[PDB]
């Protein structure tokens, strides 16, 4: 009793990326002072 | 791929153009009567984009026809049990190839590879 | 409760066959047309070979392909074997009258051997001898 | 009537393998070859008629 | 009922007196 | 639902593909035009250099900018500037295309036309700009 | 209060098969490599 | 599903007999 109509979304890009790590060992401190 | 005929694309494009002209002229405070810079180089791109899609659709329909005919052929019992089966298939394939019909040879390779798998159940 | 075909089946179930044949014909044919169009539309978007498809697509195609199968008139379709091996207005046929009824005069007087329901019975070198599946199965095994 | 007739005459003068490779590489052709359309019409008609008649025959035998 | 239809025959054999 | 541009979604959902092209064009263009106008008005207020803004405005601009991107016809736009960078018709004049914007197989197969003229600079032109592949390019540097 | 009607089912072909075995003794490993 | 589009080419190269 109805005729739905789908649409086409615009493609978007944010640079491809591999999956992040679990522990994600990063810098120990916070802030630019060192 | 949203449209099915050239005229629909023509009308849709015309209406979107007419709306966008005023929608953009309103913002700057400029009177619309005062946009035709590279009309040829955009018409060419649009028409090519449409023609490619139409060709793809037609060839796919031809493949559907061939699939139905193969399935109809494959279900007869005594012809397969008869000692004259492969020759008919080869003759049908040659006739199909030699009248355009089947577009390229990749499609022929695909159908040859699939028929072996079909003739197992 | 407003679809054109969703009320047709209900009214056929309720009223039954008390009407003429044509109404029942249309009421039954609407849903058949809808089903064929849907199946054909899905099949078109697919690929041909089964070695290039995913799992779900393969299962969907193998499930929904079978509704195009036909079983009764395969031989009439396939008789067009003559080209592979070689290289009519009813009146010319024997055993069939103009009204598609049997002609007893010839079959009782002239000792007609067989009746040509279809073509290719005139002369004939294509053989096609009737068989039985079970005999063949025993023969192979 | 159509202005693409000349395309039709030059298209017609091609060996079938030439048309096959021209389609395969995708450079030219497919909507202007006067055989594929005939294939579609003929096979569509055959399919429709045979499907209907088979359905009626099996229903009668039921 | 109706276990399976009967395929249409190419041609059929009869006898006489 | 009483909103003038919100009822369009409802009629699209209910009526659907039975409608002609013009009505779909209106009902789908209203929302896009409104969104574009809002985006322009909101971008026009802030500054240009992203070292002179607060973090909220930075994130807001980054999120809001994507609505104006273009991806397909960039080459036609950029064709103009390269002409002046390097230096310092009516379809009929093109080869391989008829007046009806369709391919001319006769010339293609008889005159042995090497290239089909989509845009300008197809006639002569030593600027090149030859197509490459992103993945091989990425493997080159690494 | 009416005349109900039935519909003739579509014939279906799936090839005959004997009854399945309950124990189902088959290969002990899954995977092409060995 | 849908995939990313493709930009319009600047020119096409063809072949002959």
């Amino acid at each position: 009793c109805f005729s739905p109509k789908i649409s086409t979304p615009k493609p978007s890009v944010q640079a491809p990326e591999p999956a992040p790590l679990s522990e994600e060992v990063a810098s120990v401190d916070i802030g630019a002072e060192s | 791929g949203e449209f099915r005929t050239r005229q629909d694309m023509e009308e849709y494009r015309h209406q979107r153009l007419q709306d966008a002209a005023k929608s953009y002229a309103e913002e700057a405070g400029i009177n619309p009567t005062d946009f035709n810079d590279n009309i040829t180089d955009r018409n060419i791109a649009i028409y090519g984009s449409f023609n490619k899609y139409f060709s793809k659709q037609s060839e796919e329909t031809a493949m559907l026809n061939t699939r139905i005919e193969m399935n109809s052929f494959l279900n007869d019992g005594d012809l397969m049990r008869s000692p004259e089966s492969g020759k008919t298939f080869m003759a049908y394939l040659r006739d199909g190839l030699t009248t355009a019909a089947i577009p390229s040879d990749q499609r022929a390779r695909e159908v040859i590879t699939q028929t072996v798998r079909d003739a197992i159940q | 409760m407003c679809e054109p075909v969703s009320i047709g089946l209900g009214i056929m179930s309720v009223a039954g066959a008390t009407m003429s044949a044509s109404q029942q014909a249309k009421a039954e044919g609407a849903a058949i047309d809808a089903q064929n169009r849907q199946a054909q539309e899905m099949i078109k978007q697919m690929n041909y070979s089964d070695a290039n498809l995913k799992m779900q697509e393969r299962d969907l195609k193998e499930q929904q392909m079978a509704e195009l199968t036909e079983t009764t008139l395969n031989g009439i379709r396939n008789q067009g074997v003559r080209a592979a091996v070689a290289e009519d207005t009813v009146k010319e046929r024997a055993g069939i009258t103009e009204s598609y009824n049997r002609d007893y005069a010839a079959i009782f007087g002239n000792r007609i051997a067989n009746i040509e329901n279809t073509q290719s019975a005139i002369r004939g070198q294509g053989k096609i001898i009737k068989t039985s599946p079970l005999a063949h199965a025993l023969n192979v095994a | 009537t159509r202005a693409d007739e000349r395309s039709n005459e030059i298209i017609r003068k091609l060996t079938p393998q030439q048309r096959r490779e021209a389609i395969q590489n995708g450079t030219l052709l497919y909507q202007d070859d006067p055989y594929a359309m005939e294939a579609l019409r003929v096979k569509t008609g055959r399919n429709a008629a045979f499907a209907v008649d088979d359905e009626i025959n099996v229903k009668i035998q039921n």
